[PDB]
C-alpha cells in the first residue's frame, strides 16, 4: 500500500503534457490514490501512542518472562 | 488532510480548463486561474509528501504488535496445558495416606504374631 | 517429575 502511492505520486508528477484529443490520466490517477490513502494501515492514530503501546505490551512480555524465570 | 489536498488539484485543473477553453469564462474568474494557486499546490504537495513517510513507519510499527500479541498467545497458550497437568499432578499422588500408614504399619507391626494368632483357630469357618 | 522439569524448561 503505502510504497505504492510514492510511486503514484511520481507518476502524477510526470503526466499531463499537451492540450488535445488526451486521456484523463490525471483524472483516473487522483481517484486511485485517493483510495490508497483510505486504506493506509496507521493514520487513524498517531505514531507516538502506538509506540508507547509497543513498550507497555513488551512490559508485560518482558515481566511475563522474566516471572517466567523465577518459575525456573 | 491529505485527502483535502487532492480535492484541491482536481478543482484547480478543472477552472484552469475551463478558461483556456471557455472564451466567456473571463468574466467568471476563479481559483486555478493564477500563478498564486500554482503555488500552494507545490505546498500542498510537500505537505502530501511527508504525511506518507510518517504514515510508512506506523505500518512498520502496528506490524510489531501484530508479532508480540502472538508470543502473549503463545506464552498464554500453554497455560491451557499448565492448568491441565496441575488436576493431573494432584490426582497422581495418593493424599492422606496417613490413614493408610496407621492402618498397614499397625497390621504389619508384629507379623510374627498375626501368624501365631491366625494358627490356633484355624478352620473357622463352616 | 522429569516431563514437568522438561516441561518447565520447554515451550510445550
Amino acid at each position: 500500500f503505502l510504497p505504492l502511492v510514492h510511486n503514484i505520486i511520481k507518476c502524477m508528477d510526470k503526466d499531463s503534457p499537451e492540450v488535445h484529443q488526451d486521456l484523463n490520466a490525471l483524472k483516473s490517477k487522483f481517484q486511485e490514490m485517493r483510495k490508497l490513502i483510505s486504506t493506509m494501515p496507521g493514520i487513524h492514530l498517531s505514531p507516538e501512542q502506538q509506540q508507547q503501546q509497543l513498550q507497555s505490551l513488551r512490559e508485560q512480555v518482558r515481566t511475563k518472562n522474566e516471572l517466567l524465570q523465577k518459575y525456573k | 488532510r491529505l485527502l483535502s489536498a487532492l480535492e484541491d488539484l482536481e478543482v484547480l485543473s478543472r477552472e484552469l480548463i475551463e478558461m483556456l477553453a471557455i472564451s466567456r469564462n473571463q468574466k467568471l474568474l476563479q481559483a486555478g486561474e493564477e500563478n498564486q494557486v500554482l503555488e500552494l499546490l507545490i505546498h500542498r504537495d510537500g505537505e502530501f509528501q511527508e504525511l506518507m513517510k510518517l504514515a510508512l513507519n506506523q505500518g512498520k510499527i502496528h506490524h510489531e504488535m501484530q508479532v508480540l500479541e502472538k508470543e502473549v498467545e503463545k506464552r498464554d497458550s500453554d497455560i491451557q496445558q499448565l492448568q491441565k497437568q496441575l488436576k493431573e499432578a494432584e490426582q497422581i499422588l495418593a493424599t492422606a495416606v496417613y490413614q493408610a500408614k496407621e492402618k498397614l504399619k499397625s497390621i504389619e507391626k508384629s507379623s510374627e504374631e498375626i501368624i501365631k494368632y491366625a494358627h490356633r483357630i484355624s478352620a473357622s469357618n463352616a | 517429575l522429569e516431563r514437568v522439569i522438561e516441561m518447565i524448561q520447554n515451550c510445550l
